[PDB]
């Protein structure tokens, strides 16, 4: 408790930056994604109101890019890390798999339910690899979990509502198996429009072979590769807030910074999601403004496309982002930069030239 | 027990590279690169374990493409013959460790794939589009080669003489050419090398693997910019492990429990040879 009061209190802008930097050591890069999962382990806020409706807590995103972008070790990572994480592949579970059943019950004669893959996962994150290959059928099956968080079940003789309320991650390829960077990006998605506009942050990533690149990943992969746990003999077969410096894990270069322990993070991110915070009015005025610039930006787009068609849920999503990154830091009030994180993540996701 | 000690002698030697080539299919005219390959195939990789729970495969998977007539699935059913498990298809659960054929392309198994040309026939002008397979599911595959029909009238009258003199002398006597290993030697020679141990790289065989990786990357880049055309044959980290699997591989015939410069070198070649020819 002492120690993340003095973490939150020294470090006030840096945990944001520090706890994306030390998400992933052993995957190089992709910052933003790194934001992404940060936002979604922090999560947003449940409001329910006087009438009785519900407005969607959770955030939806959706990568899709060439291979061998170290997108299934991030898959890996968060199942591993969340603690109510079930994977679920394209084809591997169906809509009966994936939505709760009815079975009747020969010893008694009476329906009983059987909860499906998305109603245990309750406040959890839902990882789906390949989800290209997944039917349109289990799409719209996915779409009420994905906008109300719920499942209406309904056969003779019983019916009974489940919530659902979770959160997705997606990865899948493109049509071509290769991103085409001269074709649209809407060809290379091959998505509806109502899956893309219920998808919160959409995530396009490119295997370019620049020879800055090419050497630094290179390099990672191998120090990677060569590094052995300690206390193990060579050739053998098989909290502190910052962790241990290593010269092959981290590098001499490195040496100026430090990572932060899993058990700690983790401890943090769960205090973080208990505290409950509060919008200003200052940002939301500001954040009126940005989406109103954001709906009239068609007549500004230049030569840059729009990989997602921009709707209402888009001021949700800012909301929503926002919130995860007041999360981010402990604190109660909303400030400017903190939908400005936000808004730098949506011009970064929407807009690809 | 005695076979230990015969399997001891056998791996000892110096030619044992030599001797497993030539026991890889004597009957097929020529093809010597591509009975090395089968060879370190049927051999294999070790897989290794991670303390993170993730795992690295430990199985080669081969394409070959050619036209019609170039003894492609005799080769797949002496692969199946020789391998202790072996598979044949016409295009996984059952077979754990062994090899598995499969014609007419167009779970710890080891895949060898033939496959026909688009047309029919190879078009050398042409280039590149002579491949229907995209380059994703390409990018498995560890080795690719390409066969064409290399017509040449003293190598058909060579291929005519070697046909019938097999034709001829097969009924008459069956005997090694030249200290050929038979036929059920070879198999428990190889279920034994693979039961027994699987070697590991060096350092100095790592660094130099490093940078030839690096600047094949960069020339794969330079002829794609040059070209103006996405290969369809990508180079990526998935060949550097290829080419560890081979290298490891050619280190498990000899036995030896450390890999070294030679077999990376030779795993080098056969990937040159393979791929960039290919690609």
């Amino acid at each position: 408790i002492a120690k993340i009061k003095k973490f939150s209190k020294t470090r006030s802008k840096d945990i944001f930056d520090q706890l994306a930097k030390s998400l992933a050591p052993s995957i190089h890069g992709h910052d933003y994604v790194k934001k992404a999962i940060l936002c979604l382990l922090l999560g947003g806020v449940e409001r329910d109101l006087e009438n009785g409706s519900h407005i969607r807590g959770d955030i939806n995103i959706l990568l899709i890019g060439d291979p061998s972008v170290a997108k299934s070790q991030l898959l890996r990572y968060v199942l591993c890390t969340a603690p109510r994480a079930i994977p679920t592949t394209g084809r591997g579970s169906s809509g009966v798999g994936l939505t709760a059943a009815v079975t009747t019950d020969q010893e008694t004669g009476e329906r009983r339910l059987e909860a499906g893959a998305m109603v245990l996962a309750d406040r959890g994150v839902v990882c789906i690899d390949e989800f290209d290959k997944m039917s349109d059928m289990d799409r719209t099956a996915i779409h009420e979990v994905m906008e109300q968080g719920r499942v209406t079940i309904a056969k003779a003789g019983i019916h009974a509502r489940l919530n659902a309320r979770c959160s997705v991650l997606a990865a899948a390829n493109p049509v071509y198996g290769r991103y085409d960077q001269y074709k649209t990006p809407m060809e290379n998605i091959g998505l509806q429009d109502s899956l893309l506009s219920r998808f919160d942050l959409l995530f396009i990533m490119l295997d370019q072979m620049d020879p800055e690149q090419d050497r630094e990943i290179s390099d990672h992969v191998l120090r990677m590769h060569r590094y052995r746990a300690p206390g193990e003999q060579d050739g053998d077969a098989m909290t502190q807030i910052y962790e241990k410096h290593d010269n092959l894990l981290h590098g001499t270069k490195k040496k100026k910074e430090k990572m932060v322990s899993a058990a700690f993070m983790k401890k943090y991110i769960h205090v973080a999601k208990i505290i409950k915070p509060v919008l200003t009015q200052e940002s939301a005025t500001y954040i009126a403004e940005e989406y109103s610039r954001l709906r009239s930006q068609d007549s500004m787009s230049s030569d840059t496309a729009r990989t997602s068609p921009v709707t209402a849920r888009t001021l949700e999503t800012l909301i929503r982002l926002a919130t995860a990154h007041a999360k981010a830091r402990m604190s109660k009030t909303v400030d400017l930069q903190d939908a400005e994180e936000a808004v730098e993540l949506v011009q970064y996701a929407y807009f690809k030239k | 027990p005695q076979e230990e000690e015969e399997f001891r002698r056998l791996a000892a030697l110096p030619n044992v590279y030599e001797v497993i080539s030539k026991s890889i299919a004597p009957s097929i005219f020529g093809g010597t690169d591509m009975k090395k390959a089968i060879a370190c195939l049927l051999f294999g990789g070790s897989r290794k374990r991670l303390p993170d729970g993730l795992t690295r495969r430990g199985d080669i998977n081969l394409l070959m493409l050619g036209d019609p007539g170039t003894a492609k699935s005799q080769l797949l059913k002496f692969v199946e013959k020789c391998s202790p498990i072996g598979v044949y298809t016409s295009g996984m659960v059952l077979a754990d460790g062994g090899v598995v054929c499969i014609d007419e392309f167009d779970s710890r198994c080891s895949v060898l794939a033939a496959a026909n040309s688009v047309f029919g026939r190879w078009d050398e002008t042409k280039g590149e589009d002579n491949i229907d397979f995209m380059p994703t599911i390409l990018s498995r595959f560890d080795m690719i080669f390409i066969v064409k029909d290399e017509h040449n009238e003293e190598r058909d009258v060579m291929l005519a003489k070697h046909v019938i003199t097999l034709h001829v002398s097969a009924l008459t006597q069956t005997q090694a050419v030249e200290g050929e290993i038979d036929l059920a030697k070879l198999k428990k020679f190889i279920a034994y090398c693979r039961v027994k141990c699987g070697p590991r790289l060096s350092a100095e065989a790592a660094e130099k693997l490093k940078n030839r990786y690096i600047i094949m990357r960069s020339g794969a880049r330079q002829h794609e910019r040059d070209s103006d055309r996405r290969s369809s044959i990508p180079i990526t980290v998935r060949q550097l492990e290829a080419i560890v699997r081979i290298a490891e591989a050619l280190s498990k015939m000899k036995l030896q429990p450390f890999a070294t410069e030679a077999d990376v070198e030779e795993a080098l070649r056969l990937f040159q040879v393979s791929t960039l020819d290919a690609a």
